[PDB]
C-alpha cells in the first residue's frame, strides 16, 4: 500500500516465469561456483523505473539466500541481473529487502 | 497539518472551472522529467517535482532539487526501496531544505550518504495539503499539480501516444504527478460521432522518454472520479506559501 516499494510475501509462480533460473551466466562475476540453476523457493516484486523482482534461493550446503535480480524497460527488450547477492541466509531469512 | 478547508478561498472558491482541459505543462509550471532507474525513489522524485512546480509558477524559477537527498535523509519515511509522499514534506519542513540536483546527486541503485551542508540555497516549504479523490482536475489548476499515485502494470507502461483506455495494476504501488487534463476528437467506426475522449495528462517518475516524453495520459472524465488505475487516491500537494 506504499508507493513503489516493499511488497508482501508472494507465494510462487506457474510453470513459466523463469527469472528464477537465470543465475547460471550471472553468478559468474562473484558468486560463481558449481552453483548452477540455484534453487529458488519464494518470490516477491518491487517497482522503480521498471520491473524489480526478488527471489529467495538455496545455494551450497543447502544454505538459502536472497536475490535482488532486477528486470527493466524494453529498450532492446529483456534484461535482468542480480543487483546484489547475499549468501548467508536461510528459508526464514526470505526476502526482507533493500 | 493543513488542508483544503481554507485553501480555495485564496484561489477559486468564488469562481468557475473549465471542466475540460488544462495542461499545466503548457503554462510555465512543469519541470524536466528525471529518471530513477533501479532504486525505488518515486515518492522523493514527486516531492521535489512538486516543489519545483511551485517555485516555477510564482517567481518563475526553473530550479531542480534532488531525489537521493530524500533517500538517505528520510527520517519518518522509508528510503530508496519504498516510501510515502506525505511524510517526506514534513521531514522537509523540519530539516530545512533539499540540495539542488548539481549540489547533491542521484546514483539510483547504489549506496549513498546524506549531508545537509552540501548547499547554501534555502529551498523549503511551510505547509502541505491533501486533495480529495475527485477534485484532481478542479484543484490541479488554481492550486497546482498534485503528487498522486497510479496502479503500475505492463498495461500502464505501454508507452505509445494515446489515451490510456486499458487495464492497470493490482495494488497502488507507484507515485506520479497529475500535470493536467484535456479532450480529444475521435470518431466511432459505425456512426462517426466525435467521441469526446477526455483524459488526465499524468507524468511518470521514471523520467524515461516514455510515450509523451515521460507523460502517459490516461482515460478520465469531465468530473474526475472514474479515474482508472487509482488515478489519485493518495494525492498530495505542497505549499511554499
Ligand atoms: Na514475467
Ligand atoms: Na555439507
Ligand atoms: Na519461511
Ligand atoms: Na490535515
Ligand atoms: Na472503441
Ligand atoms: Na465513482
Ligand atoms: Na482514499
Amino acid at each position: 500500500m506504499i508507493p513503489g516499494g516493499l511488497s508482501e510475501a508472494k507465494p510462487a509462480t506457474p510453470e513459466i516465469q523463469e527469472i528464477v533460473d537465470k543465475v547460471k551466466p550471472q553468478l559468474e562475476e562473484k558468486t560463481n561456483e558449481t552453483y548452477g540453476k540455484l534453487e529458488a523457493v519464494q518470490y516477491k516484486t518491487q517497482v522503480v523505473a521498471g520491473t524489480n523482482y526478488y527471489i529467495k534461493v538455496r545455494a551450497g550446503d543447502n544454505k538459502y539466500m536472497h536475490l535482488k535480480v532486477f528486470k527493466s524497460l524494453p529498450g532492446q527488450n529483456e534484461d535482468l541481473v542480480l543487483t546484489g547477492y547475499q549468501v548467508d541466509k536461510n528459508k526464514d531469512d526470505e526476502l526482507t529487502g533493500f | 497539518q493543513m488542508n483544503y478547508e481554507e485553501v480555495i478561498k485564496k484561489y477559486k472558491g468564488n469562481e468557475n472551472f473549465d471542466h475540460a482541459a488544462y495542461d499545466w505543462r503548457l503554462h510555465s509550471g512543469v519541470t524536466p522529467v528525471k529518471d530513477q532507474k533501479n532504486c525505488g525513489s518515486c515518492w522523493a522524485f514527486s516531492s521535489i517535482g512538486s516543489v519545483e512546480s511551485q517555485y516555477a509558477i510564482r517567481k518563475n524559477k526553473l530550479i531542480t532539487l534532488s531525489e537521493q537527498e530524500l533517500v538517505d535523509c528520510s527520517f519518518k519515511n522509508y528510503g530508496c526501496n519504498g516510501g510515502l509522499i506525505n511524510n517526506a514534506f514534513e521531514d522537509m519542513i523540519e530539516l530545512g531544505g533539499i540540495c539542488t540536483d548539481d549540489d547533491y546527486p542521484y546514483v539510483s541503485d547504489a549506496p549513498n550518504l546524506c549531508n545537509i551542508d552540501r548547499c547554501t540555497e534555502k529551498y523549503g516549504i511551510k505547509n502541505y495539503l491533501s486533495v480529495p479523490d475527485n477534485k484532481l482536475k478542479e484543484a490541479l489548476r488554481f492550486l497546482g499539480p498534485i503528487s498522486i499515485s497510479v496502479a503500475v502494470s505492463d498495461d500502464f507502461a505501454f508507452y505509445k501516444e494515446g489515451i490510456f483506455d486499458g487495464e492497470c495494476g493490482d495494488q497502488l504501488n507507484h507515485a506520479v504527478m497529475l500535470v493536467g487534463f484535456g479532450m480529444k476528437e475521435i470518431v466511432n467506426p459505425l456512426t462517426k460521432k466525435g467521441e469526446k475522449h477526455y483524459y488526465y495528462i499524468i507524468k511518470n517518475s521514471w523520467g524515461q522518454q516514455w510515450g509523451e516524453r515521460g507523460f502517459i495520459n490516461i482515460e478520465t472524465d469531465e468530473s474526475g472520479l472514474m479515474r482508472k488505475c487509482g488515478l489519485g487516491t493518495d494525492a498530495f500537494i505542497p505549499l511554499i506559501e
